[PDB]
């Protein structure tokens, strides 16, 4: 059974570039990355999940993080999983927001799972706090 | 990208030998590595995927090992039909870079070549050019030297060689040398010779004709 | 292998009606809806998950979402997965609260999965934000 | 195929002791507890999940956390940091899960900070895993 | 609920014929449709689930297609034992409403009936009522005409018929007409005829008995 | 910890009998219960895991049921190689406590023991110690009681016993008991008796001697 669990590269801090080549991250039975996307190995149902954590501290700060499926038609990107938060100005204490979700999706071979994030500078890059994963049912 | 550095570029082993080939990757790559086998003028065959798993219908002498960064194809008992370039490939990222290949040759006992010479066809002399052909047949090893004497005067830049691939049974080679020259210069001379040097011949064999 | 992923009906806005007949919704290998419940197709272990998202802009406002298993006993529903949040009055900015959870459960054939929700009007009814799903292990 | 769903003992309220022996909680096909850790029954890939919920009613900040360790290395982590001047009661819920390669005899356990503030029921505080 | 509108209501085809039956669902319904087959006086048999999946044991000639809202059961080579009433059923919602059924009759070369006439039993005649029975045996098509003649005076409203269902081997019917009258009226007459009109008879056959 | 309370501790059965062994747990324990078979001088053997699942190669006459707290092993038709001790075990928690075992022994008819008494040898008396032995021979069932009297004063804590396994022919037991006391105390007294109580004995048997 195909499975993959991805992790952020902490060496970037201004990008969320996924990897699978450490302790705690992996590709298995056919998964593969193509330009920061995860590539569905065969058609079938897949549980897909992803977690992020932001922290910190004029205008409102928009946080967001989405698991996407690349498509050929307009949009080019349909959202499978979505979360937003919005941290505001006058906060006398440091903040910390955490987004987790996962669901089952029928996918086909060669489909592309990517993630888009807003508030990347605020991400908490560690193996247990920011991840992207998928496995075949 | 990622780079797949295979080594050695080429090796030579006898039948029944254990052969071992390495592939070092530019990154860590999980276990996402595949191995292919390519005989000349044929599409590659899949041998191993996922570093160690053997694709179906690949015989058990082919094995794959390795993790993270240093990977290894192993043929336990080399068969006379296993001569090929073997490619490793990273299956982790895109594009899925292949390595540069490893030419596995089979090592054999020495075998002197059988020499044959061919004059130019009458129908080709109508064309105004004369091809002379020398065949070296079923020899080993590949290293052979063919000299073209025309009236004992050796030739320089007017021949071309081509060699077949190892036979899948006797593991030998064959060479074709083609001395090409004008009909004019062909009829100025009488004796066309072909002098073969090879390890299997204690003393060079010449083969020739008169016109 | 049985699996189902359910979506809310946007044409309702006062009720959470699960449906499986659209894109990004499905029944597979025996799942079936019965009066807004999911019907467990055979006995075995299932991973059951759900997500909701609430949003808005005198008294406190209570949000809650729960994956229930119908029971013959009383109170006829037993809680499998539960979350609350409590959004309060004097908020100078719009709010948005999100609730996810999933777990493995031993169910038998004919069991009915449903969800109780508190705060229905404030639900964000879109496929990537409100869903209910289960699959066989 | 192995699977476990563990649940808190509410007869403790100052320790979070897991059990799989009630309604809604279980061990299936090889799992076992050993001193409050889930033992991995065979080597392979598992999905591991946990949820907790803290709550209070409001001098110094209060640190909340919940973690799924590999008995110490964190697999799943979360924090929150509730502060003093809160004129209304509070409630923070934490959930996460993911796939991990585990070997036989590996020990899945969980650390928690702010245990007194946990909300112990079957549907609010749990910890479980299943083989893929 | 969800309504399932199956069409056509019935159909007649010969052995070998490709028979297509349609089912249209009131809503969109995924592939959550099943098909059943029921022979009279027996329970339905599952034929197809999940729109296209053939239940185990079901012969290959039965196949199911369709998705969303239009669904189709198809029998490619209709067989003499395939006569039955076929139902589609939506499997998505509750209750699991069935289509109204489609009755399939098998078409056959014309076959003349074999007529047999049975007089009243002696022990029934003590009961004060006489039952006379005529038997049309193994014919096709279904449409036959039975005339009851009592001393050539033909009878009107005192007889009842019944037909079997088509045989699963020879695809033929059987009829049983029962002329009933009081012993008081049976003692009055001498000749009890049964006259059969059919498409395989070139002229009506009468079977009679003297009382 | 978790306690596993097997019952009964033993049971006598015959071939083709249905044998039911129970195991009650101190906690609820999911279904995390196993069963083992053990014959003397050999290691245990897994019969059943997960309460009801039979381990591979275990014959189907073996089965397990139960959930929560009451678990049962059941042999349907006992076989002559099934006479062993059966252990249940909780697999839920650590350590993985076993029950104390149930011994399945061979049923046969009641058999009174035959009693023999042996005085100390003389050469043993040179050692300063005196062992008096009572032999109960070939009895059934196992429950037997031995009382030592020394001049009608009964002894308490100076005797040790030992029983054999069911004989390989008549399935009977045999008990040895050894009163053991100094040459000093041995000389003080004259009458040494050995009183046996058994189920096959209608009144108690006393064997005795004078020194």
């Amino acid at each position: 059974k195909p499975a993959a669990h991805l992790i952020g590269d902490p060496s970037k801090q201004n990008s969320l570039l996924w990897r699978a080549n450490t302790d705690r991250a992996f590709l298995q039975d056919g998964f593969s990355l193509s330009n920061n996307s995860l590539l569905v190995p065969t058609s079938g149902i897949y549980f897909v999940y992803s977690q992020v954590v932001f922290s910190g501290k004029s205008s409102p700060l928009y946080l967001a993080h989405e698991v996407q499926l690349f498509s050929s038609q307009y949009p080019f990107h349909v959202p499978l999983l979505s979360s937003q938060k919005m941290v505001y100005p006058g906060l006398q204490e440091p903040w910390l927001h955490s987004m987790y979700h996962g669901a089952a999706f029928q996918l086909t071979q060669g489909d592309q799972l990517s993630t888009h994030t807003d508030g990347i500078p605020h991400l908490v890059l560690s193996p247990s706090t920011v991840f992207f994963g998928a496995f075949a049912l | 990208d990622i780079q797949m550095t295979q080594s050695p570029s080429s090796l030579s082993a006898s039948v029944g030998d254990r052969v071992t080939i390495t592939c070092r990757a530019s990154q860590a790559v999980s276990s996402a590595v595949a191995w292919y086998q390519q005989k000349p003028g044929k599409a590659p065959k899949l041998l191993i995927y996922s570093a160690s798993h053997r694709y179906t219908g690949v015989p058990s002498r082919f094995s794959g090992s390795g993790s993270g960064t240093d990977f290894t194809l192993t043929i336990s008992s080399l068969q006379p039909e296993d001569f090929a370039t073997y490619y490793c490939q990273e299956s982790y990222s895109t594009p899925w870079t292949f390595g540069q290949g490893t030419k596995v040759e089979i090592k054999r006992t020495v075998a002197a070549p059988s020499v044959f010479i061919f004059p130019p066809s009458d129908e080709q002399l109508k064309s105004g050019t004369a091809s002379v052909v020398c065949l070296l047949n079923n020899f080993y090893p590949r290293e052979a030297k063919v000299q073209w004497k025309v009236d004992n005067a050796l030739q320089s830049g007017n021949s071309q060689e081509s060699v077949t691939e190892q036979d899948s049974k006797d593991s030998t080679y064959s060479l074709s040398s083609t001395l090409t020259l004008s009909k004019a210069d062909y009829e100025k001379h009488k004796v066309y010779a072909c002098e073969v040097t090879h390890q299997g011949l204690s003393s060079p064999v010449t083969k020739s004709f008169n016109r």
